[PDB]
């Protein structure tokens, strides 16, 4: 036994019984102030959030009296590892301050900067209401690249030296906790040590993400190449048929979905899509109605009721008047058997799918309720978010829908629907996949410094033609940081949990088709009526991380790695129809076409045969006196022959 | 389950002297070990935190020392009342077994014991039963054997003997011996003996009475 | 300050049950371990088990499953050690001792003072007195020993002194010892001048306190 096992059991047991009582305070009081906005609220939670934050903290530095080279238990020894990990606060005291300061900053630019426009500098545009609103809506080719352009340059060059300065800490943050660099620090999620055959290292998940991406890129080509057909028809003499697609042509500011090119890219498009927004009006459906169908929709496979108390405290509907609340659709987990959902549910066929994907989250946090406190999560960071996606997916089949009461029984579904249905998952599924690999690779080789300080945004457009496909419009040199210029990488947030919950997803999917019986294609399952496959859901739900997630994956798909394959399968009929639909276009991208390419000018200088000796240097000065002796010629041509004054200037 | 054992027994060692006690272990005792000094009819203190670490309150000389598996309480220029039975208990294991024990007495020159015999009283002898008690008085090495001989036949399996804690002033020890016999098979004797075996004495000493002889 | 407080010098009939309290005092309570130790006399010491006051849960060493219960009062801070079927060979000072912390050091820090349990049946019963003469067996040179030899009694604290307290020197009163019949016995003798055998006075004086016995027994030569 040892006395230090018994010691860290029973300090654990001590530690469950005054963390539980002392979050269900910490969540209840942010619960309170989400429903009810008031400034009373703010602090009430505030005093309540900072017993929570002191107290992990005088409980971090007491489970450092149990190492880990004699702890047998496997249960005991993963609660510890949660609760031994430093963290910043192994950094100095000036540099911890320093590190808060810089992603206070961050954060705040990226929130409150703004974007005036040239021609009326008194109207001046945020990000998140008009700024995104320009780049899914407009067509208008000029519109859409200086919003990129302009939001770009600024938020670049602020979060530029902060960023760097932020890399150069961060690291120190992980060195001194023992890792290689930060990037190691945000890949130990996935590392699993010493389970007998079920190891995971945290290099193997650069070898397994690189792996199962090189099977995603014959799929992503023919959907690149049709999309690159589909807007040369939106916008002429823009894109060549042979090279990349220009950055700011892709639906959102940074093209992380494609899925406001639907309306352009659509395949048939004199077929509607399946909406069932206007039945769930004419039967009368209130936002009571539909979370008792998504309730019996979880109880057909075999997963419980609610708990009874969750229709008592919800928010489930708005209140309208003066009383305020936000409405980001979360669900709550406040501790001993209370599960709350928050979200002001209007009569809509997507409200009906996030009732369904809400709901999911409940059941999951329902199932690891009998965990100790520690092991209550996802068995990593993309199986959360991976089980509530699946179950939206079933929900919003025809199958499913016909047999609810809406979607009137008589109704044969078409197989140019079916078609136009793949396309707009592939555009949200598959298109952020390349973006998503990109970003976290591009990370990763700043963090271990494969990628030096001066080529940083040399080394970004160079994967983004290579890996993604995408083109800048206007070439951008090392004072832009336009990877900061997006909410993950500003905020300090891993990206590589969207990579890996798509792979889990539809290796789900798969899993839980074939324990229900189903015959036709992948995406027109349902695992509805089927208790079988909810068995082997909630053997994995049950779980928490109790059991390490290479475990837990055998315990669904049987396997012990992501795999590729079931994500191939659910795209299936949409790949035999791109390779019909791409059989004159040309499939594949060059990296050399540029949007300015034909306009440009090359220059080319010999400095040390026109002086040999007395031959000054070539820094960045004299291209700054280059591009004010191009900028003074610009205006001498314009004045003496066509008679305008036009003030070029070196930025220009 | 783990086996704490001490390397000696019993030490007799005189003031002002250092001296040294080992606990050996069993398996792998990573410096988990605990002494304990426990007097006469007390409950045991404390002497060494881990191997060497002291507590305080405690008196200085008092060091520990080795770790793994063999560890030595030390002791420097010994107290006189740094008597007791020095333990030491154990760590891994839950089951803490108690290692044996190691008495600490003093003096340095051994005084042969002075010995008498009493016949058992008349009045006892109406009750139907007869003590004999042989004494020894002072004396060092407590290792004295008693011989009861009846008739010049050793006696086996009717005594009991108990003995002093050793003496707080001159160090020694005193030992009594009692011989029980029934009124009947006492009267069936003649010559009854108490031989004493001790260091002290060059040969042993019987002191003997003759059974009805004022 | 911090002390342990225990109860009780139990005589308990055999194969009954038994209740050793530890009451604490000083420290919180609930904040350190309350273990149990077993000391046969004469014999080292070993391990029953710990119960903690905190989630009341207990621990026990192999030998003794089954055999105590170990529970706990925190309105009262007192921890109770409870033995069952008691058999003779339950007969030993039973220690409560505490360890600091609660999972930080692991090592005792103050103890009880142990309470005495005796598995004995019989009730209690008075001393039987007989007196040891001087004699030439116990007589050497300048000195003989007598003495006063009282047995089969049940409860433990017995006394016996000389001339009411008056001699000091020669007087020691050997450990009692516990015979088969389950009574002790005891007996105690001093050395006095050969030449003073029966000259002065020596009587001893018998008191037994648990009963109310209180004898005086002269010694005297062999007649
Ligand atoms: C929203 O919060 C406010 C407080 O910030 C609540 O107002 C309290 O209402 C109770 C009665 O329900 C009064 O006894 C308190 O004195 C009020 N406090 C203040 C500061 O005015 C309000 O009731 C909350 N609303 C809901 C729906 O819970
Ligand atoms: C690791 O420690 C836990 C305790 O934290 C052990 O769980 C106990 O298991 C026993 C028997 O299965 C139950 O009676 C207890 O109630 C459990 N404790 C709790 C707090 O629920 C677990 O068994 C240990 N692991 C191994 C392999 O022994
Ligand atoms: C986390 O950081 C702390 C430093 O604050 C590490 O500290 C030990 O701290 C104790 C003080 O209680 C010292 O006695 C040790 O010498 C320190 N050890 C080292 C190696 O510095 C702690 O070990 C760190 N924990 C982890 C898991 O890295
Ligand atoms: C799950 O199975 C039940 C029972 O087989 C289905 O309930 C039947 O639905 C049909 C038409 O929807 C009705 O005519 C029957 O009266 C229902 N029977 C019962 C016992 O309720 C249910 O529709 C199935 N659900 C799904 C999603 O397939
Ligand atoms: C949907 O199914 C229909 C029926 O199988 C397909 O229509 C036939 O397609 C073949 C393939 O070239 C033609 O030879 C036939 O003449 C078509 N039939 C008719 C009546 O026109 C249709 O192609 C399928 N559509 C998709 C997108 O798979
Ligand atoms: C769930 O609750 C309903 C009542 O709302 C009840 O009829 C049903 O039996 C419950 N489910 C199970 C599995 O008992
Ligand atoms: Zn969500």
């Amino acid at each position: 036994q040892s006395t230090i096992e018994e010691q860290a059991k029973t300090f654990l047991d001590k530690f469950n019984h005054e963390a539980e009582d002392l979050f269900y305070q910490s969540s209840l009081a942010s619960w309170n102030y989400n429903t009810n906005i008031t400034e009373e609220n703010v602090q009430n939670m505030n005093n309540a959030g900072d017993k929570w934050s002191a107290f992990l903290k005088e409980q971090s530095t007491l489970a450092q009296m149990y190492p880990l080279q004699e702890i047998q238990n496997l249960t005991v020894k993963l609660q510890l590892q949660a609760l031994q990990q430093n963290g910043s606060s192994v950094l100095s005291e000036d540099k911890s301050k320093r590190l808060n300061t810089i992603l206070n900053t961050m954060s705040t630019i990226y929130s409150t900067g703004k974007v005036c426009n040239p021609d009326n500098p008194q109207e001046c545009l945020l990000l998140e209401p008009g700024l995104n609103e320009i780049m899914a809506n407009s067509l208008d080719y000029n519109e859409r690249l200086w919003a990129w352009e302009s939001w770009r340059s600024e938020v670049g060059k602020q979060l530029r030296p902060l960023y760097e300065e932020y890399v150069v800490l961060k690291n120190e943050m992980a060195r001194a906790n023992h890792y290689e660099d930060y990037g190691d620090y945000w890949r130990g999620d996935y590392e699993v040590n010493g389970v007998d055959g079920y190891d995971y290292s945290r290099g193997q998940l650069i070898e397994d993400v690189e792996h199962t991406f090189e099977e995603i890129k014959p799929l992503y080509e023919h959907l690149h190449a049709y999309v690159r057909a589909k807007l040369m028809n939106a916008y002429p003499s823009y894109i060549s048929p042979i090279g990349c697609l220009p950055a700011h042509l892709l639906g959102d500011m940074w093209g992380r979905f494609w899925t406001n090119l639907y309306s352009l890219t659509v395949p048939f498009g004199q077929k509607p899509n399946i909406d069932v927004t206007d039945a769930m009006v004419d039967q009368a459906w209130d936002a009571q109605r539909i979370f008792k169908e998504a309730e019996k929709f979880f109880v057909s496979v075999g997963l419980p009721n609610m708990t009874q108390g969750f229709w008592e405290n919800s928010m489930l509907t708005d209140p309208g008047n003066v009383q305020k609340a936000v409405c980001h659709p979360t669900a709550w987990d406040l501790g001993k058997g209370d599960f709350r959902i928050l979200m002001c549910t209007k009569v809509t066929m997507d409200d009906f799918l996030t009732a369904h994907h809400e709901m999911g989250h409940i059941q999951y946090d329902m199932a690891y309720a009998a965990q100790p406190f520690l092991l209550r999560n996802g068995a990593n960071e993309g199986f959360h978010e991976a089980v509530g996606e699946i179950m939206s997916l079933s929900a919003a089949t025809p199958k499913h829908l016909k047999s609810i009461g809406l979607l009137s029984p008589d109704f044969q579904e078409d197989n140019e629907t079916e078609i136009n249905f793949l396309l707009k998952q592939a555009l949200t599924i598959v298109g952020t996949l390349p973006f998503t690999y990109m970003l976290e690779k591009w990370r990763w080789m700043v963090f271990k410094g494969e990628i030096p300080k001066d080529q940083w945004m040399k080394k970004w457009w160079e994967m983004k033609r290579e890996i993604v496909g995408v083109v800048e419009p206007v070439p951008h040199d090392e004072t832009y940081c336009d990877p900061a210029s997006l909410f993950h990488v500003s905020n300090d947030y891993s990206f590589i949990r969207y990579y890996t919950r798509t792979l889990y997803q539809f290796q789900f999917q798969e899993a839980l088709c074939q324990a229900a019986k189903h015959e036709g294609p992948l995406h027109k399952c349902d695992i509805s009526n089927s208790t079988e496959a909810g068995q082997k859901l909630f053997n994995m739900l049950r779980l928490g991380k109790s059991e390490p997630w290479t475990l837990a994956l055998e315990n669904v798909v049987g396997a012990k790695n992501m795999n590729v394959r079931p994500l191939l399968n659910y795209f299936e009929p949409l790949f035999t129809w791109l390779k019909d639909q791409n059989k004159n276009s040309f499939v594949g991208w060059s990296t050399d076409w540029s949007p300015y390419a034909d306009q440009s000018i090359k220059v080319r200088i010999s400095l040390k045969s026109a002086l040999g000796d007395k031959a000054y240097e070539w820094n960045d000065n004299e291209m700054y006196l280059f591009r004010s002796s191009v900028a003074y010629a610009m205006r001498q041509y314009f004045l003496k022959v066509k008679n305008q004054m036009i003030l070029f200037g070196e930025e220009d | 389950d783990i086996v704490m054992t001490q390397s000696p027994a019993t030490l007799s060692v005189t003031p002002g002297d250092r001296v040294s006690l080992s606990c050996r272990a069993s398996q792998s005792i990573r410096d988990y070990l605990y002494w304990y000094q426990q007097k006469s009819h007390e409950s045991p203190r404390l002497l060494i935190k881990y191997a060497s670490q002291s507590i305080s309150g405690i008196p200085s000389r008092f060091s520990g020392s080795g770790s793994g598996s063999d560890f030595t309480l030390s002791i420097n220029s010994v107290e006189p009342e740094d008597v007791g039975v020095y333990y030491c208990q154990n760590g891994h294991s839950f089951p803490y077994t108690f290692g044996g024990g190691t008495k600490l007495e003093i003096k340095r020159t051994v005084a042969a014991p002075s010995v008498f015999i009493f016949p058992p009283s008349d009045e006892q002898l109406k009750s139907g039963t007869a003590s004999v008690v042989c004494l020894l008085n002072n004396f060092y090495p407590r290792e004295a054997k008693v011989q009861w001989k009846v008739d010049n036949a050793l006696q086996s399996g009717n005594s009991q003997e108990s003995v002093t804690e050793q003496d707080s002033k001159d160090s020694t020890y005193s030992l009594s011996s009692t011989l029980t016999l029934s009124k009947a098979d006492y009267e069936k004797h003649k010559v009854y003996a108490c031989e004493v075996t001790h260091q002290g004495l060059s040969s042993p000493v019987t002191k003997s009475f003759n059974r009805g002889e004022c | 300050e911090v002390q342990l407080e225990e109860s009780g010098a139990e005589l308990v009939r055999p194969g009954a049950s038994v209740k050793i309290s530890c009451k604490a005092f000083g420290y919180t309570f609930t904040n350190h371990h309350i273990n149990w130790m077993k000391q046969r006399p004469g014999q080292g010491l070993d391990w029953i088990g710990y119960v903690n006051p905190y989630n009341d849960y207990t621990k026990y060493s192999q030998n003794f499953k089954g055999k105590a219960t170990l529970s706990v009062d925190r309105s009262s801070s007192t921890a109770y050690m409870e033995l069952s079927s008691l058999t003779s060979e339950d007969s030993a000072v039973y220690y409560c001792a505490r360890w600091r912390d609660y999972d930080r050091d692991w090592y005792f820090d103050v103890w009880g003072a142990g309470t005495t349990v005796i598995v004995s049946s019989a009730s209690t019963k008075g001393p039987s007195v007989f007196p040891l003469a001087p004699s030439s067996k116990s007589t050497s040179g300048g000195t003989a020993a007598l003495g006063c030899l009282v047995k089969d009694y049940f409860p433990e604290p017995v006394t016996v002194s000389w001339n009411s307290g008056a001699l000091t020197s020669g007087v020691h009163t050997f450990p009692a010892v516990l015979q088969s019949s389950g009574l002790y016995s005891l007996s105690s003798v001093v050395t006095v001048p050969s030449s003073s055998l029966g000259t002065q006075t020596y009587i001893c004086n018998v008191n037994h306190k648990p009963s109310n016995t209180k004898v005086d027994k002269k010694v005297e030569p062999k007649s």
